């Protein structure tokens, strides 16, 4: 999985 | 009884998320910390020893952000999914499903009524949402590329709004329309902005390794803060007003930093993360920081300090 704000 | 530095120490790691931290927060009753994270998980901690409450889930992408309403009772999460949901923190029950944006939803809050909610995205618009019916308001083509932060004025009057493009604008809630926008040098990322808790300052980071405290009104800048690094990710910056007036902010350097709002020196750098500190949050009545940290670390630090 990924969020905008950690990638 | 003025202090002339913090003594922040840690004094616990909060481990559970499986994937990087995005966001925390302290409710405004100051009871629990909020959590979120690209694992898709909302997680709800005890302020004061750490422990694990509960797990929040529903949304299908990673989540960005959080953020409380003003009773502490409901969490508004901002998605990678495209929408933010409205959350019963003591049932973890989903409440709303806010649908609009068009891209990642990035940032969100609440004004301090409680009755809106606004919201940042990738999208490049800033959207005004009614609680009670989850329908979108307002969207306002704030910005030219994505939105990195979105919060509301101590009255709840005025929202601000920070972007990629190099923009910070301050919006007239009721109407929607730009008030004033912050323009700056070569104008580099804005990757963060947030009021002050008077309401008459605006903080706002940019990716060149620098906040800056501006007078809105006046356009002009009051104060720098600089020795951190920041050049990549929207971290978040704080006003840390229970004890000394400081202002707090993660860094790329796996650091949190304290500087002195006033003297803009540095007055303590916390150490523990093993990856970029992403967002820090302060207690709203006692002298505590939550830290959380990217993939390499996926933990979150209390640290607390007597001034």
């Amino acid at each position: 999985s990924s969020s905008r704000r950690s990638s | 009884p003025t202090p002339v530095k913090p003594n922040y120490a840690l004094k616990f790691t909060l481990a559970g998320h499986t994937k990087a931290v995005s966001s925390v927060k302290f409710s405004p009753n100051g009871e629990w910390l909020a959590s979120s994270s690209a694992d898709k998980l909302i997680k709800i901690w005890g302020a004061y020893d750490g422990k694990f409450e509960k797990t929040i889930s529903g949304h299908k992408l990673g989540i960005s952000d959080v953020a409380w309403s003003s009773d502490s009772n409901l969490l508004v999460s901002a998605s990678d999914d495209k929408t933010l949901k409205i959350w019963d923190v003591s049932s973890g029950k989903c409440l709303k499903t806010l649908k609009g944006h068009s891209n990642y939803v990035f940032c969100c809050n609440f004004n301090p009524q409680s009755n809106l909610i606004v919201s940042g995205s990738f999208d490049e618009s800033v959207r005004i949402w009614d609680v009670k019916t989850g329908k979108c308001l307002k969207t306002l083509p704030a910005h030219s590329d994505p939105v990195s932060a979105v919060h509301f004025n101590r009255d709840g009057s005025l929202i601000v709004s920070s972007s990629y493009d190099g923009l910070c604008r301050i919006w007239d809630t009721a109407s929607g329309q730009c008030l004033k926008t912050l323009i700056d040098d070569d104008n580099p990322p804005v990757s963060f902005v947030k009021f002050s808790p008077n309401g008459k300052y605006i903080l706002a980071a940019t990716l060149d390794n620098t906040l800056k405290l501006w007078d809105y009104s006046k356009g002009k800048c009051l104060k720098t803060y600089t020795g951190h690094k920041n050049e990549k990710y929207c971290i978040f910056a704080n006003f840390s007003v229970t004890g000394g007036k400081w202002i707090v902010s993660g860094s790329e350097d796996n650091l949190v930093y304290i500087w002195n709002l006033q003297t803009k020196e540095i007055v303590q750098k916390l150490q523990g993360h093993t990856d970029v500190v992403i967002s820090t949050a302060c207690h709203p009545t006692e002298n505590i920081i939550a830290s959380a940290a990217l993939e390499n670390d996926k933990t979150i630090k209390l640290w607390k300090s007597d001034c």
